[PDB]
């Protein structure tokens, strides 16, 4: 009677161990991609890019009267960039006139991969632009597919409505 | 045509800028277009019932005005399809999808519009004719049953501008122009008519044709008639697919519509699963029961707007085929659940409840759907005429008669066919209570009685007399023993005895019992009945003294003829015909009178 | 007389179904002696004490069916009733407590 | 996917029992997931209710103590309550939020389903068929589960429920004449009772075939709401996604209505009928109506939602809704409790409407249909002997009225009580009905045709 | 019990050995997907 | 130590009191103690929680209670339990707590009463009329119930060994006494099986000499375990005895009935109508289980030269 308690509880703990074992390979994996995102925010014209496109998307998703734009110290020579050039595509898409600032005293922590954060006049309201926080918002929804690439997909799943 | 959501607080969302809207209007709210209706109205504000769920909606989403209020789609395809109870036709989001599931904001059209229909026009009609409301301007072949006969829709009138030639024609097209005081109007196959308006007709006519049901129960002592409504019990262990198959399968109405309201998965399953397999001998040839049927679906987990509005889309579809002439027979499978989906409207509204929770107009719109029915003279100078009857079921929590809902239906409906469960325990078929069971339009077919069968009136009387008799004497027979008891009385209940086994009961499993022809149910009673007066007489012309006739002394001497009674039933008339089934009951009716001749 | 005249409440309800089933079980057991008794007594036909039990056995069981239950269900239909009443001067009381509630904040706007 | 960055207010207007009234809100979403971070870095959940112009009005999971309208900041999802479902899920335990409680990973998902979903549409609903069987004789040989139906279990506070549908899921599966799971879900169960379950179900060994979803007493009561819509969203993934069939057990679905309720009152609705919203009933069909067979796919899902009867009265909104919208009833007794038989489960009150089409040859044993109508004539009758008994005596009695007590009394024994580790199968639990039907000769089994006398009757 | 931990470690090798094959693949999509950023207004916008 | 507060405090103190008291139980259980919590009644609480939900203007429930209710009963009732501590020691302590509804009635449908019993595992309810006939102490033990049996199955089968079936037997002496009762009020006894006479005596016994007690006196201000358990095994086994006394004898010469046997051994059934009044601590415990002992001694010997 108790050998039937014992087996139930190491079936169940081994059960658990290879799944543990399988969410290790996932965090694994989004850790290579995020210092592969470091590799590319120390380009200059690919990340660049990347911050014309970011920008704007928090522009648009703000839609403020004024905004300010707050980034690493180091990227606000590329930042600067992106926001003379968001500004008018902006106006066009929007036809709004939003003056749009960047924040010269306060900085985001230089250990963070890369990206922008933008907050409103009153520093009340705040879109999360930065890189990692994209990462991580693409990589768990988009997740489903991650599992079948790298594990296979469910033999017993016949149909997918 | 367009407005946009200000806000939602649940299931009711409130739109801006939509100052051209009209109360109970419908709306398409949002970017997955959920079908809602516009009930408070304040400024360029409207406050949206939605019917699915709301999750997902957004301020600033947009909101498409649909200019019709809640509305059936009227035209060819109809019949054989199955409709969600706000016209979502089933069978084709199913299959149109590959899901199992309705999607959510599903929008398919109640008509398909790739079916290319075969149209020929009255022929009667020419550009520059007169032609008003009602009026039949070419008919579209769907099957060997059912002709679709396309009307003008009601209130529209006018010169007639074009004419389609005959032709295949979807539902799209333009097959009739007419013009009225100088505004042109193109009409397709397909009219809308709004679910909550009554349908116009020339005159509402008295209801004197009976509804020819297969049963010999439900019919000779229960009578209903073209036109007429009735109410049926709906319990577990009533038997109510022997009336909905009877009624469905035999009955001598034109089209068959069957309403759900909100009933069980499992029970809707049950009956879409049924319905398709049932046929019926028409010219000869076995015909599906789908060819001139038409089905409205709704689970108790469906949009209570569809579980409130299906009862009203079934009678407008049955309706719309009245106005061309049928004889359309509806049953509601649950007005119980109705009834409960509209407490739940009301609740959700916060509306001042009244008599057991029901809203306060319960009543009013039970009146006002039955009042719907009847026997009517159509629009149209073709002076056609037609029928709508209701055969809508109860349920009320418990089985008890105090529900309003119950209790109002009753005090409306003429004919109640009370169904009992003892009656299926004791496996006795259909299963008819008789003592509650009341018709009240035996007056309004007592002059087709007269001009066509004679003797059925008398002996419907004498029949329930003989019936009622045998309950009366219960108690009797209790105390007793049928000892102390007369000979009359012994008479009256073994020969209820005989008809509540040979008569009353049908089995509907066999062949020949399948229908039972109005002259074979009359032909039975009246040689039973018969008996009966010949029985009577046999013992009461000679109780005197001396020598007397007892029912023993009869029940020995003409054991056959009471087994030829019994026989009766068996008369198939798929192979006897009228005169050969009616020769045998006139030569069983010499043989039994000149049996008793011999006790005198 | 025609109810047993308890205040209508949810103790009440309870309390009359509890009674109601007590009478209908005491029915049911007494019209099984009745049965009992009767069978006994045709058989018989301490003859006449027989019929003299058989009478008052039918008798209560008579007056439980005729005078008794009746009673208790009267009394019941009335607690149903009288308490759904009180539900709904409930029902208004609230919902005019909503509007007032919706007419300050619409005053506050 | 989206890929649009999250906005996170700090505007808030006010905030009002479990409610926090936001401001400026850039398109707002009903039933929007919002994340809450406190001043003191704690974490909260909730979900939006209500989105009048810019005014987001969220209903926070957890307490709101601790909210200020200063710092606390919201950081919205921009999308709805979807919950990840996989098979890798069973066997897992989760809260009510779908969170694990069992130790192991977040769930790996297989995809993202919206947790109201929608209703199957009817026409591909396919009449149940063949017969689960559930271990437990008082409802395998009188009142069987067809495999598609959703049959209730009304008890009394106090009676052994929960132990009862703990042996279900251990002893439940298919006839047998790998491809069948159970999904569990407890709402508003206390501690002690959360430990029962999740402890038995580890210990026998049945948590392979088990998805376990555990709503605790002091546990947010939105998520209460929640809980039966994450396991009948994994039921139908499981089911129709991946051709298996699914038992879902819903256990004290009056504690959901009791949570329900306070969801109504939050949104400031007028109560309906005892207190209960106006919607209890869509509400409830809306859980119960999404099972049953579909065209074309081989799986099922069946539900025995079990339910607390408040006072015992079986008139209460609570097993009224619910008996207005099920297929019969098991309906677990006091008397048998107090008598110390278990399962306590009363055989003449109780009813499955589809036990016609469960059971018969080809899906358990031609003599099925028999065994169960003599068995509850013979239960029946031995109960109205008893009552006789009490008034007439021993002595009064005749042969067959003993035969009947005889019957009575093992049928009480042998039949229904059990024990909760005993699993009889349906081919055991029939014979079982025979040996208590062979106590009579066979002119007294009127409700068995001689034909299947002559089969199964000696021997 | 070792027949339970040996079925165990031949799992996450299989595991292992699977998630490798392509996983510079999936991380070259992932980077993909993240570093192309398709800036969007809310559809609901209204100007 | 106490947490003090009446009628005519505030209706927030009102409301706080209950978390207070339950605030000082979880502080000494994490010191591995086992506490004890004694509610004098949770309905106030429940009072406090309808006046200020009023107060508030906020959309009520039932019978004018906020709808969250049972989540407020809750928190508290679920805030307790055997647990392992926190902390270095390794300690395990525990908080029992005794909530207390008062009655406006029977029904269980107050609201109250209703959320009560679907969160607390024992319910000791308390029968209006025992209390009116002066039985205490006062319990319906028809609708009570305990959900801890199969928990405490191991502890008593380890100490006891005899406790787990004399208790299965006992409730069913008591609910077939019930059953038996409905009848008799009918019949007067006319017809009764000579089981079911001896089962109506021996749950008369039960009633008034076992499940019966006056707390203020020297011999029942506390019975100890093993006596109770004492007290049981020898009621039951004269149960079991003068059972099979009967149905052995049934249908032969020398039919035993009750008369016979409680003529044969009355004096058995005043010792066990006595052994209430042992009064532990005043006299020792091995002279209880001794004096216990020669009571079964007797019987056995009593149903011995019966039979």
């Amino acid at each position: 009677q108790q050998k039937k308690i014992q087996m139930s509880n190491l079936m169940n703990q081994a059960r658990l161990k290879v799944l543990r074992a399988r969410d290790d390979l996932i965090t694994d994996l989004l850790n290579e991609a995020k210092q592969r995102l470091s590799k590319v925010v120390k380009d200059t014209t690919r990340y660049q890019v990347l911050l014309d496109g970011l920008v704007l998307q928090g522009l648009y998703q703000l839609l403020e009267p004024r905004m300010i734009v707050r980034c690493r110290k180091q990227d606000f020579p590329l930042v600067k960039a992106a926001v003379q050039k968001a500004i008018p595509m902006y106006k066009i898409a929007t036809k709004k006139d939003v003056d749009v600032q960047i924040d010269l005293e306060a900085y985001l922590p230089e250990d963070i991969a890369g990206g922008v954060e933008i907050y409103n006049g009153d520093r009340k309201i705040k879109v999360s632009n930065t890189l990692e926080s994209r990462l991580d918002l693409i990589a768990q929804q988009m997740m489903p597919e991650v599992r079948g690439a790298l594990f296979g997909a469910n033999a017993n799943r016949k149909f997918l409505d | 045509t367009f407005g946009y959501v200000h806000g939602v607080s649940g299931p009711v969302v409130t739109a801006c800028d939509m100052a051209g809207a009209a109360m109970y209007e419908l709306v398409r709210v949002g970017h997955s277009e959920l079908v809602g209706e516009i009930i408070r109205l304040e400024g360029d504000m409207a406050t949206i019932q939605v019917y699915e769920e709301t999750s997902g909606v957004s301020v600033g989403d947009p909101v498409l005005r649909t200019g019709k209020p809640l509305s059936v789609e009227l035209g060819p395809g109809i019949m054989g399809a199955i409709f969600d109870g706000i016209q979502r036709p089933l069978s084709d989001i199913s299959s149109q999808t590959q899901s199992i599931y309705i999607p959510r904001g599903v929008n398919v059209s109640a008509l398909s519009r790739d079916i290319k229909w075969e149209f020929i026009p009255s022929k009667n009609l020419r550009v520059g004719s007169h032609i008003t409301g009602g009026d039949i301007y070419g008919i579209v072949n769907e099957n060997s049953l059912i002709k679709h006969k396309i009307m003008l829709p009601p209130r529209s009138r006018g010169s007639v501008t074009y004419i389609a030639p005959p032709g295949n024609y979807d539902a799209s097209d333009v097959v009739l122009e007419l013009e009225f005081e100088g505004v042109k109007e193109k009409l397709s196959m397909v009219q809308v008519w709004p679910v909550r308006q009554v349908r116009p007709v020339t005159e509402k006519l008295p209801a004197n044709h009976p509804l020819l049901t297969g049963q010999r129960v439900l019919d000779a002592l229960f009578p209903c008639v073209q036109g007429g409504t009735t109410a049926i019990p709906g319990a577990f262990g009533c038997g109510k697919t022997v009336i909905s198959q009877s009624l469905s399968k035999y009955s001598n109405s034109d089209v068959i519509i069957y309403v759900g309201c909100g009933e069980r998965g499992n029970e809707m399953s049950e009956v879409l699963r049924d319905f398709p397999e049932l046929t019926m001998e028409v010219d000869g040839k076995v015909e599906s029961i789908m060819k001139r049927t038409a089905l409205v679906a709704n689970t108790s987990n469906m949009p209570v707007a569809a579980r409130e509005a299906s009862i009203y889309t079934g009678i407008t579809l049955s309706e719309y085929f009245r106005d061309m002439g049928y004889h359309v027979s509806m049953m509601a499978d649950s007005t119980s659940r109705w009834a409960e989906a509209l407490r739940e409207i009301s609740g959700r509204l916060a509306e001042m409840p009244a008599d057991s929770g029901y809203p306060a107009y319960l009543g009013a719109r039970l009146a006002s759907f039955y009042e719907r029915a009847g026997r009517v003279k159509c629009l149209g100078n073709p002076e056609r005429e037609g029928s709508v009857s209701i055969v809508g079921a109860v349920s009320p929590p418990g089985g008890d008669f105090s529900d309003p809902v119950t209790s109002a239906t009753l005090g409306i409906v003429q004919v109640f066919w009370g169904l009992d469960k003892k009656l299926a325990q004791r496996k006795h078929f259909p299963s008819v209570n008789w003592l509650i069971s009341y018709s009240k339009y035996m007056r309004a077919l007592d002059e087709y009685y007269d001009k066509h069968f004679t003797e059925f009136v008398p002996l419907r009387t004498k029949a329930k007399e003989i019936l009622q008799e045998e309950e009366d004497l219960a108690e009797i027979v209790q105390l007793v023993g049928k000892a102390s008891l007369a000979e009359t009385d012994k008479i009256t209940l073994e020969v209820a005895k005989l008809i509540k086994d040979d008569f009353l009961q049908q089995n509907g499993y066999t062949p020949y019992d399948r229908f039972c022809p109005f002259y074979k149910t009359v032909g039975m009673l009246s040689n039973m009945i018969s008996f009966y007066d010949m029985a009577r007489r046999a013992v009461e012309t000679t109780a005197q003294s001396d020598n007397k006739i007892t029912w023993s002394i009869i029940r020995e001497h003409m054991g056959e003829i009471l087994y030829k009674l019994s026989s009766m039933k068996f008369k198939d008339p798929v192979k006897d015909g009228e005169a050969k089934i009616k020769a045998d009951y006139a030569q069983l009716l010499e043989d039994m009178q000149n049996a008793f001749r011999s006790l005198e | 007389k025609d109810r047993i005249e308890i205040f209508p409440s949810r103790m009440a309800q309870t309390i009359m179904k509890a009674r109601l089933k007590g009478a209908q079980t005491g029915r049911n057991l007494l019209k099984k002696k009745s049965d009992a008794l009767t069978l006994r007594f045709r058989q018989i036909l301490s003859f006449v004490t027989l019929d003299e039990a058989i009478k008052i056995t039918n008798r209560r069981v008579n007056a439980i069916e005729h005078v008794i239950i009746p009673r208790i269900e009267r009394t019941l239909a009335y607690i149903i009733t009288e308490l759904d009443e009180r539900e709904r001067e409930e029902f208004y009381r609230l919902k005019k407590i909503q509007e007032k509630k919706k007419i300050i904040k619409e005053k506050s706007e | 996917y989206l890929s649009q960055p999250r906005l996170t207010y700090k505007t808030v207007s006010g905030v009002n029992g479990p409610l926090v009234i936001l401001d400026h809100v850039k398109f707002p979403r009903y039933a929007e997931i919002v994340h809450l971070t406190l001043p003191d870095g704690t974490k909260r959940s909730g979900q939006v209710l209500e989105v009048s112009g810019s005014k987001a009005v969220v209903q926070v999971f957890e307490g709101t103590s601790g909210i200020d309208a200063k710092k606390t900041s919201c950081e919205f999802t921009g999308d709805i309550l979807r919950t990840p479902v996989s098979e890798d899920m069973l066997g897992r335990v989760f809260n009510g939020s779908g969170k694990p409680i069992d130790r192991g990973p977040v769930v790996l998902a297989e995809d993202f389903l919206d947790i109201m979903g929608q209703p199957i549409n009817p026409q591909c609903r396919i009449y149940p068929e063949e017969m689960i069987q559930t271990g437990i004789s008082a409802i395998d040989g009188m009142n069987s589960i067809a495999r598609g139906q959703k049959i209730p279990i009304f008890s009394a506070a106090g009676l052994p429920h929960n132990e009862i549908a703990a042996q279900i899921c251990r002893q439940a599966g298919l006839v047998k004449k790998e491809n069948f799971a159970i999904v569990f879900a407890a709402m508003g169960v206390n501690m002690e009772t959360a430990r029962f379950f999740k402890s038995d179900f580890e210990e026998n060994g049945s948590m392979d075939n088990v998805c376990l979803f555990l709503n605790l007493a002091n546990d947010p009561t939105i998520e209460r709401i929640i809980t039966p819509r994450l396991a009948l969203t994994t039921a139908e993934f499981l089911a129709y996604q991946c051709e298996k069939h699914v038992l879902v057990i819903l256990t004290d679905m009056s504690s959901y209505a009791e949570a329900l309720r306070e969801v109504s009152a939050a949104r400031e609705e007028v109560p309906g009928r005892r207190g209960f919203p106006g919607y209890m009933y869509t509400d409830l069909a809306t859980i119960y109506e999404r099972a049953g067979r579909v065209e074309g796919r081989n799986g099922s899902i069946t539900q025995i939602p079990i339910l607390t009867m408040p006072n015992d009265d079986i008139t209460h909104p609570i097993p009224d809704l619910t008996g207005y919208i099920t297929e019969g009833q098991i309906y677990v007794d006091r008397q048998l409790h107090n008598r110390q038989i278990y399962p306590p489960i009363n055989v003449l009150p109780s009813l499955s409407r589809l036990m016609k089409s469960a059971i018969g040859e080809g899906m358990t044993r031609k003599d099925h249909a028999d065994v169960s109508n003599q068995l509850y004539a013979c239960y029946a009758i031995g109960k109205d002997v008893q009552a006789m008994k009490a008034v007439v005596g021993e002595e009064a009695l005749t042969s067959d009225d003993l035969l009947y007590l005889e019957f009575l009394q093992k049928f009480e024994k042998n039949f229904i009580t059990q024990g909760p580790y005993e699993n009889r199968t349906v081919y055991e639990t029939l014979d079982i009905g025979w040996q208590l039907l062979r106590i009579f000769p066979k002119e007294m089994l009127k409700r068995i045709p001689q034909s299947t006398l002559s089969e199964f009757y000696p021997r | 019990s070792a027949e339970v931990e040996q079925a165990t470690r031949r799992q996450v090798q299989g595991m292992q050995s699977s998630q490798q094959r392509n996983r510079e693949r999936v991380l070259t999509q992932l980077l993909g997907m993240v570093c192309d950023v398709r800036p969007q207004v809310h559809p609901n916008y209204r100007i």
